[PDB]
């Protein structure tokens, strides 16, 4: 029953009557594990954001990061570093524009790395964990540049400095594969593989065409680097699962969240990271709710957790809030982390049944991004 | 009245005899079975046309007449932009004070006066009628009410339906007659979402009612000089074209190297491009668009020579706010622009688009 | 106030995320922080790229192209923040995808996000 | 009763769309700066950026905004000229290379027309008092004042676009600019202090006497006039301190009582962040009261006293209806009493004579607390 | 919860802004951004500067000095945020004042303010 | 016997006989009239003292004895950070090992060895009888006996209340049987406040049961040389006094410079200060740390010579991180400290603030 406010308040008083010393100091973070979860407040588009590091078991804050301008946060699976794509103004908001990568320790927070992007190359867009992204050696960080047209940067995190930019397709998102390659989705509805030497144009294979032009794969598909699922919805909870592990493209069969007959009564998927993706359980949970077509960026109080390999729902939690955004822990017996931006609280759930554990809230001012490290 | 002045116009404007030799009118240059521009094969490809002496050529390149009466009347607006007139630097007001130049141009159609354009139009007894019943008895008799009333015949004869029918499958697809093909209409919302809208619609916002994709602005794009038709001309290589400049009492530096922006109704089958018909294809004109944007190694090279564009002819005033849109134009875009501007052919010329 | 329910058009007040104009805009309405309809705040830079949307007009049953234009080079806002998102089409068709911030062509290359205004640029289709 | 603003709008948007008006989509300039207009800042509870909303008072409609850094302090030059703000800003949004600057800025189009290098960080990082950045009256110099390492005052020349000098100082605190080479300072001693600076050299520091006892504790946000050379200010009690500096030289006013002694006998306190506004030209004094712990003087207040600056009569009791932390007044006949609550993030505005709101101006950010009017007339 | 009221202290829990070791405290706790009641969250930077109050335990009946630090170099924390002001004095009486951003002394130069902690430093006489 | 110790003590504390010449007792240069600290004057003014010889003086100034028995002995804290031990660099672990030393140190009472030093308190019946019925028979005989008996008896007695009374008027004023002044309220406020504290308290956070204005820490807080004490010394102008580095066993160069904080009570009237008597008066103590916070010029200059401070003896490991707090000591704050660590001295001392004041 007791918070941890309310602890603290009895070993503080239990170290004054003991005439206990300490010397008051920085924290560490306690080492990065399974249940450390991360939330990135885009706050609304503000020019100065916040990450909130959050030890998911305590529901506790454990520490901070801030960030510039929509920025991309990543987190290396194995735990030994974070870092984002951020961007800063010279003048809050106006003035000279720098792009860079931070890279952070992850217990004392500290950044490690501070890499400036040439010719303020960042994708300026609401927060999409793929737009920017880690190879799955932890070397390279690849973010995506919309304008002019579609690239792809290249930073190597090791030599701590920007490469170069791929020229690609007409294409969007980055899931990286493998040390010098990673898959974009295209206008023409294929994947493109692009790998990258060290120099040249990279060498970019198309696959087959996957989907209508009236079929429409949400801005927030979930990616599994260390299972190399690419598990992709559609506006009408069609989803998507693409595996990626092999160095191609296997095209996984399509599956349905919702029922032909739910999505008669208006069942949709809807939110910002409308699914999750557990992967040694090998599941989808997804965001759903009520709405009408064009209402796809709504929170949703339902989530569907789905078998990846049947379609078979395995659950419908009532979250007992409106989430924007969802995600889990990669641990066995997972959280599900269910964020509402509204509320600006993290809603700390057991994943198998559904049951609010706990739940941290003042978490900035619109958080929409969760972010956990796979470490299994 | 309007019928029979067009009617008068409409005779004028296939009339040879309004050339010093009797070997050209109106329509050999604004051939109407080309939407009104010039079919004819001169010492610069289509890029400029040739007078009636058979010799003498232009230095800019033959607009069509389809539409050119929707443009308004010269004038600079309240924020300061010069808007509308009639050729491509704007230095006639509108079709009536156009008309008459082509008649005495020594490099168009020659004729050295007035007075012998009104000999002309005594030797022929309809034009006696027709003109006498519009204007009045002695009309022809006098070079300076028949010169002007054979340039509001013409006018007249351009504003009818004939030159401006908007039936093109745009046309239709506004009216809800016919839909758009997916490429089409994809093309349609890259044309108002990306710069070509800032240009080349009537209207900065709401609806317009009829529509002829141009904001009869005045810009530099940035264009090279077209080579051979320069050459072709005989202005010399020591010449400058300074586009709005040229329109007398224009006499602001910001405006040379400044051209009307056309209409884009009937682009498909008026090429070659621009001012001075340095492209041949509608593909490379779209293109030309991307040296602004794009970073990639092609943006620089005309597709059509396999070099440079080359240096603008008037490197100051070029409209960077609005060319500088920071976004390049994919393939796939620029195939789809293709599609929509097709769509701006009228009816009568849908058979000329292969 | 239901945000999974249909969205209702009304055009009878523009600082309202119901407002007809408004069907596709993702982040603030220019209105509100001294901008207007069709206009941009003081100190802000109009952007020249878009996305677009049809968007229903109650009051005459007809359709129009309203093509979204960013105000940017300041922070964002804060004041009658809006997302709407009919025939909003995910990012791979960014002509009609809002949560990009269609900044391009900015003035002074301003690219941090302020608000939006809502212009007609044509009848639908 | 009556029509929005956002509704007046859409009727003619309307009317346009159905005459086939046009119009080119444009960045508006802001109506011309006048009596009614009214800043406020929002510091944003220590947030590292922040915002300054401008705000028409007579349409309560927000005509404007500028963005700052970390505590900023905003000046309104009060002939409607030109604003300004001393800001803070780091290379990483709160860690790295601090850069101090002052920016002028245009206060139609709020385009910044100066970015003025404050060297070597020396801003005093405090929540915002109006009154530790200062303009000269004439515009042309902006003073801020440092505390570390010591208390000092930065001189920066708004007209030549540069910092110029720190001036040492005594133990003392505020900056109240009475001439284009002089302010005043209060001192822990219970005196002020006058400080007349030229270029270079030391500066000629002057102390008054000791005006109030060392328990009798003066509030962070006196309300100064600048035209009037009109020191307003506050105890913890509602006694107020008035301090006539208009000759260039300090004379005590005698103190007046802003609450009755049944009132305080019964726990009536002034409370919130700006207490206290001045009308100059019907030198009346406003102040948030309300019954409170003695210790809880930085709450909100609901009950606006106005009284008589001379006499110490009061004229009114406003019950404010709403929780209010700071007030200020235009300084136009027929004023406008601005009452910003924090918490509300709203911006109330009400005749000072009634008392009455007339409108309000909401989703003012995160943690409004200060409200700045220029005095024009 | 009347913010008027005599404040009241409680020995039992420091996230709530009635604790008693915050009763000058003006910002946030830090023990809500991951540091404690006497220490910073990583990252930031601990002052050494402090503003100091009086406060009354009520566990034992004592009053103690509490030597208020910032942890600095973070943007606000957003967490739990608290003003109280028990004997807290005027700028000039800065050793009792609470709008200071006490960040002096912090490692890096870092001034920007995080959250504070409630150390105690003394008895009160 | 606890009582039977310390007065044995007493007696050898105020006997010459334990110096070679039998002209000095630790009394002499820790005299109980001055906060058992040397009142003589040297070559180098009080800045150090004279052993028995006449003639030499020593490097370091003469430390009170008050309060020392709250010294723990010396240790490595878990940080790293030594703290305890006695004599301004640690190099003695407690009182009974420092006691022995002043006897032997031919610059001080020096007593050729330990059988001298037993040879004397044979000499005196009233040391056999008090030696021998609290350390047995015959331990006079036994030069390490009587030498270690005699540290023990000197430690139990500086452990006596009559060293560390604690009836100061602070002790006083904590409690509650008077109250500070307002300049000694305001001194304590800024003591506590300011970066002192992070030296001079005897914790980090909580409150000490009895506090004597030390962390017992080391710190190098970047003292110039006493030019006149070193000269006095005979040393060498290339030697440095390297501080807690001098303790046999420290070998780390971080410690290099660094020396003992030293408890505050009494500082009032033990002047000079700082390990080397460099400063004469109080106030100058507390100025010297305005070298690292002020900008102005002045706070470069040691007000009692007109002169720079002086380059750091050791120009390392200065304890920058406490020193350089962001904020100067304006005359009110250093009054309002000088008055608060007045309120640090003994009653019976208090009649020597007058001279001082
Ligand atoms: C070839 C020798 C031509 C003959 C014979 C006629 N026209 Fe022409 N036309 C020609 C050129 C090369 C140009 C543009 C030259 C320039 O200085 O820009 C034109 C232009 C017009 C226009 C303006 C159209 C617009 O700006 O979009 C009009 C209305 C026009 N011409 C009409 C016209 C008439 C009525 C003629 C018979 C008298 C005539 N032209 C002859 C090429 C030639
Ligand atoms: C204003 C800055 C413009 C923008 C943006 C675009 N266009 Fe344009 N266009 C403009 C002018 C002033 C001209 C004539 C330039 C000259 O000096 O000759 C043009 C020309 C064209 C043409 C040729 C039409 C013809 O030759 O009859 C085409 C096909 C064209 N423009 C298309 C186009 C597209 C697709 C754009 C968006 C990518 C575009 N233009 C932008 C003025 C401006
Ligand atoms: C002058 C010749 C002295 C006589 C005789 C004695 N002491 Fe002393 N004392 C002296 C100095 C110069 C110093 C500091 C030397 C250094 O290297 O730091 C000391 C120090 C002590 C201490 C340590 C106190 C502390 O570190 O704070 C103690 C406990 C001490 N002295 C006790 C002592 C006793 C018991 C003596 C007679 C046996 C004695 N001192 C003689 C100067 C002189
Ligand atoms: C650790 C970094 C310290 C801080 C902060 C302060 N003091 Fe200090 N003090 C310190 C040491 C290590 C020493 C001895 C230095 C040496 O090598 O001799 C001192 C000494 C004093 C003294 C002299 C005491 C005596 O000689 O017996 C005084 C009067 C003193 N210190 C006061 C003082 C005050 C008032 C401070 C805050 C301004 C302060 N010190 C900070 C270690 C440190
Ligand atoms: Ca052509
Ligand atoms: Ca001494
Ligand atoms: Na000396
Ligand atoms: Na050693």
């Amino acid at each position: 029953q007791e918070t941890q406010g309310q602890a603290a308040a009895r070993a503080a008083a239990a170290d004054l009557a003991a005439g206990q010393d300490d010397e008051p100091r920085i924290l560490e973070a306690p080492a990065p594990d399974a249940r450390r979860v991360y939330v990135n407040d885009p706050a609304h588009f503000a020019a100065v954001t916040q990450q909130f590091v959050i030890d998911g078991e305590a529901g506790r804050v454990i520490g901070m990061i801030d960030g510039g301008f929509l920025p991309n946060p990543v987190v290396a699976d194995d735990g030994s570093f974070i870092a984002h794509a951020s961007t800063v103004f010279s003048r809050i908001a106006r003035g000279e524009r720098t792009d860079y990568v931070e890279v952070f320790d992850p217990v004392t927070l500290l950044p490690t790395a501070d890499i400036e992007l040439p010719d303020a190359p960042r994708f300026l867009v609401g927060t999409y964990p793929w737009m920017t992204s880690l190879t799955p050696d932890g070397k390279t960080l690849l973010f995506y540049q919309f304008s002019p047209a579609p690239a792809v940067g290249v930073v190597d995190l090791e030599g701590k400095a920007f490469k170069r930019m791929l020229d690609v397709p007409d294409c969007y998102h980055i899931f990286p594969t493998a040390p010098d390659t990673f898959f974009m989705h295209c206008r023409d509805g294929s994947l493109a593989k692009v790998a990258f030497g060290t120099e040249g144009t990279p060498e970019i294979t198309h696959t087959e065409v996957f989907h209508p032009e009236d079929e429409f794969l949400i801005n927030h598909p979930a990616y599994s680097q260390k299972a190399g699922r690419l598990v992709w919805p559609t506006y009408t909870g069609k989803i998507h699962q693409i595996d990626l592990s092999s160095g191609d493209a296997k095209f996984l069969p399509a599956v349905e969240a919702l029922t032909e007959a739910e999505r008669a009564d208006g069942w949709r998927p809807g939110g910002w990271q409308q699914v999750a993706y557990h992967r040694a359980l090998d599941r989808i949970y997804l965001l759903v709710d009520q709405r009408d077509e064009w209402r796809h960026k709504t929170a949703s109080r339902f989530v569907v957790v789905l078998d990846a390999k049947t379609g078979e729902r395995l659950a419908k939690f009532e979250m007992g809030h409106e989430i924007d955004s969802i995600n889990v822990s990669q641990d066995e017996k997972p959280l599900l982390y269910a964020l509402s931006t509204g509320d600006k609280t993290l809603y700390i759930h057991d994943a198998e049944s559904g049951e609010e554990l706990r739940s941290v809230n003042q978490l900035g001012h619109g958080p929409q991004v969760i972010t956990t490290a796979d470490m299994g | 009245a309007d019928d029979a002045l067009a009617a008068l116009g409409a005779q004028l404007f296939v009339d040879p005899a309004l050339s010093r030799n009797a070997t050209q009118s109106c329509a050999t240059c604004h051939d109407p079975a080309r939407a009104f521009t010039d079919p004819r094969e001169g010492k610069a490809g289509l890029a400029v046309s040739v007078g009636d002496d058979g010799q003498s050529h232009g230095d800019r390149n033959t607009p069509t007449l389809g539409y050119a009466a929707l443009v308004p009347a010269f004038h600079r607006d309240a924020n300061g932009k010069y808007k509308g007139g009639q050729f491509w630097d704007g230095r006639a007001d509108d079709l009536k004070q156009q008309a008459g130049q082509p008649m005495l141009n020594p490099v168009e159609m020659a004729m050295p006066d007035r007075a012998a354009v009104a000999a002309r139009l005594r030797d022929d007894p309809a034009y006696r009628t027709g003109f006498e019943a519009l204007f009045g008895k002695g009309v022809l008799d006098d070079p300076e009410r028949a010169f002007d009333a054979a340039a509001e015949a013409l006018a007249a004869y351009q504003a009818t339906g004939e030159f401006s029918p908007f039936d093109s499958k745009y046309d239709r697809v506004m009216r809800g007659e016919e839909k758009f093909t997916p490429l089409e209409e994809f093309g349609y919302t890259v044309f108002i979402t990306w710069n070509c809208r800032l240009c080349h619609m009537q209207r900065k916002q709401g609806v317009a009612e009829r529509e002829t994709f141009t904001n009869f602005e005045y810009h530099n794009i940035g264009l090279p000089v077209n080579e051979t038709a320069r050459e072709a001309s005989g202005l010399g290589a020591d010449h400058v074209d300074h586009g709005l400049l040229a329109r007398p009492g224009i006499e602001d530096p910001a405006q040379s190297g400044r051209f009307k922006v056309p209409s884009l109704r009937n682009v498909a089958v008026t090429g070659p491009y621009m001012h001075n018909g340095v492209f041949t294809d509608l593909r490379t004109a779209i293109l030309f668009y991307n040296k602004y944007t794009s970073r990639r190694p092609e943006a620089k090279i005309n597709p059509e020579t396999g070099a440079p564009w080359g240096e603008p002819e008037v490197a100051r005033n070029l409209s960077l706010a609005e060319l500088q849109s920071g976004l390049m134009l994919d393939d796939g875009r620029v195939d789809a622009l293709v599609a929509f501007l097709e769509t701006l052919t009228d009816r009568r010329y849908e058979p000329l688009l292969e | 106030t239901d945000p999974r329910a249909k969205w209702v058009p009304q055009d009878n007040d523009i600082q309202a995320c119901d407002y007809w104009r408004h069907c596709s805009i993702d982040g603030n309405i220019c209105d509100c922080s001294g901008g207007s309809l069709t206009n941009c705040p003081p100190g802000t830079k109009l952007a020249t790229a878009s996305w677009v949307a049809s968007c229903y007009n109650p009051t005459d049953g007809q359709s129009y192209l309203i093509a979204y234009r960013d105000c940017c080079g300041y922070n964002v806002s804060g004041r009658c923040p809006c997302l709407n998102t009919e025939g909003e089409l995910p990012v791979y068709r960014p002509e009609f995808a809002n949560d990009i911030i269609w900044c391009f062509g900015a003035e002074d290359d301003a690219m941090t996000y302020h608000c939006t205004i809502s212009p007609i640029v044509g009848k639908a289709s």
